[PDB]
């Protein structure tokens, strides 16, 4: 399973004139390439080391198409604007998000398309990719005006073929990297909270892809975590890290277990302390 | 409009060890709008030079950002972000724990 | 690659 997407994000500035455009793209859980329309270069650019050795060709094509998404998310931003009847003094955000999914054979899974407005779900395209679909009742002219035109069509071309097409070579190119499953280091913690009671903290330092589970266990176990558990957080050098924590009675300790489910562990890890 | 509070995690890249060169991590994520001032802190000082990830969001819609600088731990030395964003009445300050 | 055309909306 892999998967390419990208994110746009599109925010007006009544003051200074022309929007801001960002567009980012990733493999799975590794972002390749970006886009800024306010950066030294706007210009796509390689975003990880296996895009260096890419032609002006290739460069020229995806900034082209950076460029005209923005101002066509010029344009869209003044016409939302007159959707919300919001007045022309704030700052709004346009945002458009689409990715294509291959399952294990390696073969086109699934793809999907949204838009939104000032962070909520604007316009939507249909699972099968024949159609849209508006999620905010404010979009129903844009569902039209959009389905009318037969828009659907060209998107679901490029989620079927261009996407996965692409997703392939991209794969090629980062193997070395992309490919390799890198299980975590573990670890738990221990951090006495007073004399009756303490905190276990079980550590996963480093891992990749990002999904990844641990699970707080004592025994008789009705239930029962209730565990301080943080959102997986990046480190920085394309690894991820993340902790989950409980309070365990001092003395009692031992009769915790942490549980480490990952991809690149051949089987779940077991801490204890 | 929507507007979503940024979530803060302060931390360093690999395990502290007192004198080794190491990196100072703030990652910001779960916030709307995209607006966002973040700074690392050394002793209350704001350490300049600081580099921060390509403006991404996930699934439902909310922004994440990963600021950074090189920095090196020692025991007397204190480390914190600040951030600052439209949800926020006054400017957050998180310290850095090695512990988390 | 991205998406090579975009929406009106």
């Amino acid at each position: 399973s892999h998967s390419l997407k990208y994110f746009h994000t599109s925010v007006s500035r009544p003051g200074r004139g022309e929007p801001r455009f960002i567009s980012v793209g990733y493999v799975d859980d590794t972002q390749f390439v970006r886009f800024d329309n306010d950066a030294a270069s706007p210009r796509m650019v390689p975003r990880a080391p296996w895009m260096e050795q890419e032609g002006s060709e290739y460069w020229d094509r995806e900034t082209r198409s950076a460029r005209d998404t923005a101002q066509i998310f010029r344009v869209n931003l003044r016409t939302l604007r007159g959707y919300y009847n919001q007045s022309e003094a704030g700052s709004h955000t346009l945002q458009w998000m689409h990715g294509c999914e291959l399952g294990p054979d390696r073969r086109f899974l699934r793809g999907y398309e949204q838009f939104a407005y000032d962070g909520k779900d604007y316009l939507t395209l249909n699972e099968d990719l024949r159609s849209w679909t508006a999620v905010d009742t404010a979009a129903q002219i844009s569902e039209q005006k959009s389905n009318d035109a037969s828009e659907a069509e060209h998107q679901r071309a490029y989620l079927e073929d261009t996407c996965v097409e692409w997703l392939h070579k991209y794969l090629e190119k980062g193997k070395e990297t992309l490919l390799h499953l890198e299980p975590p280091k573990t670890h738990v913690t221990h951090h006495p909270i007073s004399d009756h009671e303490a905190t276990l903290r079980c550590w996963a330092l480093g891992f990749y892809p990002a999904e990844i589970t641990l699970t707080w266990q004592q025994d008789g176990e009705g239930h029962t975590q209730d565990t301080e558990l943080v959102e997986t957080r990046p480190a920085g050098d394309g690894t991820f890290q993340k902790w989950a924590a409980v309070v365990v009675p001092s003395g009692e300790e031992q009769r915790y277990t942490c549980h480490v489910q990952h991809e690149g562990l051949p089987e779940p890890v077991t801490l204890r302390w | 409009m929507i507007q979503r509070t940024p979530k803060i995690q302060v931390y360093s890249r690999h395990p502290a060890e007192n004198g080794k060169s190491n990196f100072l991590n703030c990652y910001v994520s779960g916030f709307h709008p995209s607006d966002i001032e973040v700074d690392l802190l050394k002793n209350g000082e704001r350490i300049e030079k600081v580099e921060h990830s390509d403006l991404s969001f996930s699934k439902d819609w909310s922004f994440y950002l990963l600021y950074y600088t090189e920095f090196t731990p020692t025991e007397k030395d204190e480390y914190a972000c600040r951030v600052n964003h439209v949800t926020l009445s006054q400017p957050k300050i998180v310290k850095w724990d090695r512990d988390m | 690659v991205m998406a090579p055309r975009t929406l009106f909306l």
